[PDB]
């Protein structure tokens, strides 16, 4: 059946050269571009003693944990800097961190397999251990809240899964991808999640279904990061390639490529503006590049980190942008 | 979560006196506890605070020097040290939790209190109403107005909600003004501004009598608001 | 092995099955989508220092 | 500042000490990788010095040991290999009796040894190289030659030559001055490899003040 | 022009002392990754020799130039007890790096769990309080145109053996403790490529200890050795103008060259003054 599944290939990669009319690179060429992105950190948040590998903002666009090395997950009230609270994780080796978008709740991951849910809000005043997911066989590297009782987990034992958190089992399990999964981006909606891998390919995943609806393939590295777009009709992948590649849902195609001779490092972590136009990625050469994600043009470089940015997100009401990174620094910039 | 206080009874004008709130079921250490005094027919009035970790310590101008609240973190207890108790120290005294993050809801919850009785610049919480009578399924909106605005520059409004149930120890309803406390019905609703705020009841029920107390947050001579009494 | 080959064979088949819009419709929703929020974006329009909240 | 946005910053400030507190009493503890492959002695050392991850806590010598197994994280290490950029020695595990054994199990020993050595965030990590079942090799070293494995040995065949050329072939993948490799020989019976790893730990924090100094 | 040209050799020896020492402080400053207890330790000795290059070396160079002190009597003993206390401030700190440097090669236990930014300050407070300790017996019980030290026989003996005769003695017998340790370590390491690099191990060990001694007693044994025995010669010693004073600016030629030895020869250092 190898020789139907590579007719198959073959075909599916004719449709997307069908539907190819014009690249979007060619449709902005008459829209005013971004001048250039000046951003200053704002806020820089001290207190993570060693290498922080995830950062999530909360839906109040305040609130934000970070998850480090250090085996403390810590969050930040971003405005005033303040430590809201130090999570003590019993695994030190996090990989991933997540926020509910309720805000009652954070999960942590890494070497442990392990999705461990935190419950912020307890009758008692300390933060304690709600759930320990168990069921995957590798390293976690991202989780992403579905809501209260729902989180869907990445995994290095190559499957994605979706979690019932008040039962603690997986409710569905999204295999397909050949190598480590490094990465999930839930769409906005909800209803279905991207997630980038280690066989630099990221798969369209349906929540509810259960089942790969669409598999991108541009990149040639180990992808490390995913993100929707706002919209959730495309989504932008980070690889260890240096290049960051947006695939549209509906056009199943790679539309644009954010990549710069100079650069040649891994891309650690991704993210959208609010309005999408901005593709801030996070790089190994210690800064943050933001790319006009419409004409994929540097709109500018956000230097101030003294190690590998592993993580970086936007506010939901996108007024800051933090950056995570190796240096055990958070920089809120804006 | 419990927080029993210990102590009380009669004692002598001048006297000493040690109270004690064996805090249990929760994280005690983390937690900045008040003392609060209810005179036997009076409102809420606050007596001392002391932070999480004893790092800052506060108290009411009437008890000052002559009161010294402190706590014992490793045997979650918490203490208030009364000496030349007068005649006005004769009240109920609630020991509060309260935590204090971005977010949090202090004064959440509340002691059952001891009895303690003496043998023969702030800002004015004034919730004028008193005694309002009501009757079960109506919709009452009770008063209150401060001195300064209770609004902050960041801005939070530091105007706190209570029910003192017959019988029973005060319970937060609204913590910052406009934000529903846990295990409150969402009935009860946070309004008003600056200075002026009140607190509706959509439905009330007989659960919802008793009387309701104002408080700041603002400046920390925390003052209350004279109870405006729900009575059937 | 049969049975991982007919699951890819399945899948491919299901990707297969996928109405592909142009991707010029797809690139002109991105530019409306990016153009019609573009106030709504304070990281590419700065707000004023009286309105950012990190100052 | 407001009252409650005072006790809010308050509540930092001890956040930060416990942080402050915590960091101190974990830069005091020496994180050791032990790494090898699968039925290689990881566990026999593991055994003498008493999920995904587990991590070894042991004293020896007023010195704390904080040793990370990662053999149950059968996915790519390079995804993770970096969580543990900071160790003071990467224990590496070889099963000597590994030569005439297939799954070559020493050729795999080799690969992963260099692919390890000349690991990017490794460049200074030092290795406590571990020579395991040397009873086991020793019965087989007598009847089966160092020629399965090796076919350019041309060599003897005894015991000591044969464990010597197998651990100068480990020893050859350093290319690299500011690392050292510390082989131990073990029979996975020998109570002595607490010691074995404390005195290697002992001479990597040597060396690196010797090198911060500019006399190494 | 001997007035010009003595004053642009010494405002150079200042400007690049001042120029250096500033730069190893703002290094250790702004770069968190040169934030050791040994760079404190670098870094408050170039605090210490910006003390010197600001305070001593501009009025040490105007008594040159002029050749005599033009500035007032008080401002003498103000001199006289700034250059003390920085000059004996500098050697301590000398004598403290070299301290921390044998306790963390022949103690890593000790620079694993118990050493700590906290024994930094201890050593630099240390050499602070020797240095007040031999600069202040002059302003208190042991004392026109000439602003010199007290040429007592006791204070000699004091202020030379408390500030240079006493570090000589530990830097080397500190330093002859690291070099067996060196040594020791480089043998154990001890085909031919290995024994080839522990050779060169040992020539940079060698080459490293001599660079550190020789900057030290080349730029200061001059002046303690002119300033233990000159207040005991009483005739039998003359000592030359032009002798004594490149002696002394020896000494002050030391603060130019302990930031290079410590900071600028440090790899460390090198790599974060490319960062910045
Ligand atoms: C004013 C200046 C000259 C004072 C500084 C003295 C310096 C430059 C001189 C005096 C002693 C000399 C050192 C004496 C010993 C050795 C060991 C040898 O294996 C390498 C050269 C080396 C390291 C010399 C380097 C230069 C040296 C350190
Ligand atoms: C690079 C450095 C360490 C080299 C050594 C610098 C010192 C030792 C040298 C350089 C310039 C020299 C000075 C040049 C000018 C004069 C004026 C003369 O009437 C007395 C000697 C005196 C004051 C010299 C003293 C020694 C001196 C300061
Ligand atoms: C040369 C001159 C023309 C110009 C000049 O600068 N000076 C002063 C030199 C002082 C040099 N100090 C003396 C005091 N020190 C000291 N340190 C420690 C212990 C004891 N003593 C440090 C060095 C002259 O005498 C004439």
């Amino acid at each position: 059946l190898r020789q139907e599944a590579e007719q198959l290939k073959n075909q599916i990669r004719d449709a997307r050269k069908a539907c190819a009319d014009a690249t979007l690179s060619q449709i902005t060429n008459n829209i005013d571009p971004v001048g250039r992105i000046q951003m200053r950190t704002r806020r820089t948040l001290r207190g993570h003693l060693a290498k922080i590998y995830a950062m999530h903002w909360g839906t109040d666009s305040r609130l934000l944990v970070s998850a480090s090395q250090d085996g403390k997950l810590i969050i930040w009230d971003s405005y005033t800097t303040n430590k809201v609270h130090a999570i003590p994780l019993r695994s030190s080796w996090v990989m991933t961190c997540a926020y509910a978008p309720s805000g009652n709740y954070v999960a942590c991951g890494g070497l442990d397999n392990i999705c461990s849910i935190y419950n912020l809000k307890t009758r008692e005043g300390n933060v304690r251990v709600s759930r320990e997911l168990a069921g995957h066989t590798g390293y976690l590297s991202c989780c992403r809240f579905l809501d209260d009782n729902q989180i869907v987990t990445s995994s290095g034992d190559t499957t994605c899964a979706l979690w019932d958190i008040e039962t603690g089992q997986q409710t569905t399990t999204f295999t397909g991808h050949t190598g480590d999964v490094m990465s999930l981006s839930l769409a906005p909606d909800t209803r279905l999640f991207v997630s980038g891998a280690c066989d630099a390919s990221a798969k369209l995943w349906d929540v509810r279904e259960g089942m790969c609806r669409q598999t991108f393939t541009g990149h040639e590295s180990d992808i490390n990061a995913i993100c929707f777009f706002p919209n959730g009709n495309a989504f932008a992948t980070g690889s260890d390639d240096a290049t960051c590649r947006l695939f549209d849902l509906r056009a199943d195609q790679e539309l644009m490529t954010y990549s710069h001779d100079n650069i040649i490092c891994g891309i650690t972590s991704v993210s959208f503006s609010k309005s999408g136009r901005l593709l801030l990625a996070g790089y190994d050469d210690f800064n943050c590049n933001v790319w006009d994600a419409l004409k994929a043009d540097r709109a500018g470089v956000l230097a101030g980190h003294d190690n590998r940015v592993s993580c970086l997100g936007v506010t939901d009401d996108g007024m800051a942008v933090a950056t995570g990174s190796w240096d055990s620094f958070l920089k809120i910039w804006n | 979560v419990q927080l029993v206080e210990s102590g009380g009874g009669l004692v002598q004008p001048g006297g000493s006196r040690k109270l004690s709130c064996s805090a249990s079921g929760f994280a005690f250490s983390s937690f900045g506890m008040h003392w609060v005094r209810q005179a036997p027919e009076k409102g809420l009035e606050w007596v001392a605070y002391i932070s999480s970790g004893s790092g800052t310590i506060y108290y009411a101008d009437t008890v000052k020097g002559r009161f010294t609240i402190s706590r014992d973190d490793p045997k979650n207890t918490l203490f208030l040290q009364m000496t030349s108790l007068r005649s006005e120290d004769t009240a109920m005294y609630y020991c509060v939790r309260s935590i204090y993050y971005y977010g949090s809801s202090p004064f959440d919850f509340w002691g059952q209190g001891t009895t303690l009785t003496v043998s023969s610049s702030d800002i004015v919480m004034t919730q004028a109403t008193s005694s309002v009578p009501v009757t079960p399924g109506e919709s009452v909106s009770i008063s209150c107005r401060s001195s300064k605005s209770l609004l902050h520059s960041n801005g939070n409004t530091y105007l706190y909600w209570f029910l003192q149930r017959p019988g029973q120890s005060p319970q937060l309803l609204i913590y910052r003004m406009s934000n529903l406390a846990s295990g409150v019905p969402d009935r009860f609703s946070g309004s008003g501004s600056g200075t002026a705020f009140t607190l509706t009841i959509s439905r009330l029920e007989a659960e919802d009598v008793g009387v309701y107390y104002c408080m700041q947050h603002l400046e920390y001579p925390l003052t209350f608001g004279a109870g405006t009494k729900l009575e059937l | 092995s049969i049975a991982q080959a007919r699951k890819l064979v399945e899948q491919l088949k299901m990707e297969a099955n996928i109405d592909r819009i142009k991707v010029s419709k797809a690139a002109a929703d991105l530019m409306a989508y990016c153009e019609a929020h573009a106030k709504e974006d304070p990281l590419l329009t700065p707000v004023p220092a009286s309105e950012n909240p990190f100052r | 500042l407001s009252a409650e946005e005072r006790a809010a910053l308050e509540r930092s400030k001890a956040i930060e000490k416990n942080l402050k507190e915590d960091g101190i009493s974990a830069a005091k503890d020496v994180k050791l990788l032990l790494l090898g492959a699968g039925e290689s002695g990881k566990n026999t050392i593991v055994k003498q010095m008493k999920t995904g991850i587990v991590e070894t806590h042991f004293t020896f010598k007023n010195l704390h040991f904080r040793l990370f197994d990662v053999g149950a994280q059968r996915s790519e290490r390079k995804k993770w290999i970096h969580c543990f950029e900071d160790v003071t020695a990467i224990i590496f595990c070889v099963a000597l009796s590994g030569y005439d054994q297939v799954l070559n199990r020493m050729h795999a020993s080799l690969k992963l040894f260099d692919s390890i050595c000349n690991n990017k965030f490794f460049i200074d990590t030092s290795i406590i190289l571990f020579l395991n079942k040397k009873d086991l090799f020793g019965e087989k070293i007598k009847k089966s030659p160092l020629t399965i494995c090796f076919p350019e040995y041309t060599g003897p065949n005894t015991y000591e030559d044969a464990a010597a050329y197998i651990q100068a072939q480990f020893e050859s993948k350093n290319r690299s001055p500011n690392k050292e490799i510390y082989c131990h020989m073990t029979c996975s019976t020998d109570t002595n490899n607490i010691q074995v790893v404390f005195d290697a730990v002992t001479d990597i924090i040597i060396a690196n003040n010797l090198r911060g100094c500019g006399l190494y | 022009s001997y007035q010009v040209i003595t004053s642009l050799l010494l405002g150079t020896l200042i400007f690049c002392a001042v120029l250096g020492n500033a730069c190893v402080v703002a290094a250790i400053a702004l770069e968190r990754s040169l934030q050791n207890v040994a760079n404190y330790l670098i870094g408050s000795l170039a605090v210490t020799d910006l003390m010197v290059s600001v305070l001593v070396l501009p009025m040490a160079a105007l008594y040159q130039v002029l050749n005599k002190w033009t500035l007032g009597q008080v401002t003498c003993d103000l001199f006289i007890a700034l250059d003390v206390l920085c000059c004996t401030s500098s050697i301590w700190h000398l004598c403290a790096i070299a301290l921390d440097r044998y306790w963390a090669i022949t103690d890593p236990i000790d620079y694993v769990n118990k050493r700590t930014p906290r024994r930094a300050a201890a050593l630099i407070s240390l050499t602070w309080l020797i240095g007040f300790l031999i600069s202040i017996p002059p302003m208190l019980g042991w004392r026109p145109d000439a602003c010199t030290i007290s040429k007592d026989h006791g204070y000699t003996i004091y202020s030379t053996f408390g500030a240079f005769y006493i570090p000589l003695l530990l830097m080397l017998v500190l330093y002859g403790r690291i070099f067996r340790a060196a040594r020791f370590r480089i043998r154990k390491t001890v085909a031919e490529a290995k024994r080839k690099m522990a050779l060169a191990r040992e020539r940079k060990t060698v080459k490293t200890l001599g660079i550190i001694m020789g900057t030290f007693i080349l730029c200061w044994l001059p002046f303690f050795i002119v300033a233990l025995v000159l207040p005991f010669c009483e005739s039998s010693c003359h000592m030359p103008t032009l002798l004594g004073a490149i002696i002394n600016w020896l000494g002050y030629s030391n603060s130019l060259l302990n930031p290079v030895i410590y900071a600028y020869f440090n790899k460390d250092f090198q790599n974060a003054f490319k960062k910045i």
